[PDB]
């Protein structure tokens, strides 16, 4: 029931070399993010009753003003993925991703290469939105969305003049029903879970780790050690057998992978390209 | 009843 050969980095790239490694899932965070200019949550300009509501669809539905303003004081002046990404990116490429499911709603997996088939945006995302009435629900993408952001114009529908939202979902929602559909099949077919930059506190994403099958490793690259308890994170006991902890920033935890792998020079390629691509366009 | 929440 130990696939792993030894609880380490190395150990785990072995593994992703082997035979029995034929799907891998990622569980990504904010902290894959991080170094994107992209921030892990003032709000003292908008007159909250409490800093929470801001993200709370509660509020929200009472006063969505705030919120949009927020989005255009945080948006970011470009929208750059990081090392991680493309290494999802090459993931995807090279056959192995099975599903990237994320808890951000920056669209970065996104503009990295990543479509939807690949990805379970567990809590939605800015790349598409739609008009809120249920008798219309007209969608507009993240270029018309931005555009309605930074003139400073509530987005209505072009249809119906109901509000649009951005598809993501606000703590007090429930997850979109591909969450609950890919879930299914996914986690009997997973070979390796890869989580990165999540210390896996909301749920119902963080109880995704303890769907994977018992013998599945499980990587861990995070700032801290997190998800320990129930079938929990179990890195430093003496019954330890498949579970690793990388601690750091999540870049330096892919490129090390990434090198052990041998895509180093690849990986290194392909961030350059598309960072400088996205610097020309911008 | 709805699907389960997002909740911290
Ligand atoms: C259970 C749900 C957990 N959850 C909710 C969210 C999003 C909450 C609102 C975020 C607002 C972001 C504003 C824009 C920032 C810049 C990007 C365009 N995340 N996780
Ligand atoms: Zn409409």
């Amino acid at each position: 029931e130990r696939l792993l050969d030894e609880l380490t980095l190395e150990g785990v790239a072995r593994y992703m070399q082997s035979e029995r490694c034929r799907r891998v899932i990622c569980l990504v965070g904010a902290g894959i993010s991080t170094s994107a200019g992209i921030p892990d949550f003032n709000l003292e300009k908008y007159h909250l009753p409490y800093p929470e509501a801001i993200f709370e669809i509660s509020y929200f539905k009472k006063h969505p003003e705030p919120f949009f303003a927020l989005a255009k004081e945080l948006y970011p002046g470009q929208f750059k993925p990081t090392i991680c990404h493309y290494f999802m990116r090459l993931l995807k490429d090279k056959g192995l991703l099975l599903r990237c499911y994320t808890q951000n709603i920056d669209t970065l997996e996104r503009i990295a290469g990543l479509e939807q088939e690949d990805l379970v945006e567990a809590h939605g995302t800015f790349y598409t939105s739609h008009c809120v009435s249920a008798s219309c629900r007209h969608e507009y993408p993240l270029s018309w969305m931005k555009e309605k952001i930074f003139s400073e114009v509530t987005p209505k529908c072009e249809d119906c003049q109901s509000l649009v939202k951005p598809d993501i979902v606000f703590f007090g929602e429930s997850l979109p029903a591909r969450f609950f559909s890919c879930m299914q099949s996914d986690f009997l077919k997973v070979d390796l879970l890869l989580v990165m930059g999540t210390s896996l506190q909301v749920q119902p994403f963080a109880s995704l780790i303890s769907k994977a099958p018992l013998s599945t490793p499980r990587l861990l690259i995070n700032k801290e050690k997190a998800g320990q308890s129930g079938g929990g994170m179990d890195f430093d006991s003496k019954k330890a057998y498949r579970d690793v902890a990388w601690l750091g920033e999540c870049d330096q935890g892919c490129l090390a992978l990434a090198e052990l792998l041998g895509w180093k020079k690849e990986l290194e390629d392909l961030v350059r390209r598309e960072h400088a691509s996205i610097d020309a366009q911008s | 009843e709805a699907l389960p929440k997002a909740t911290g």
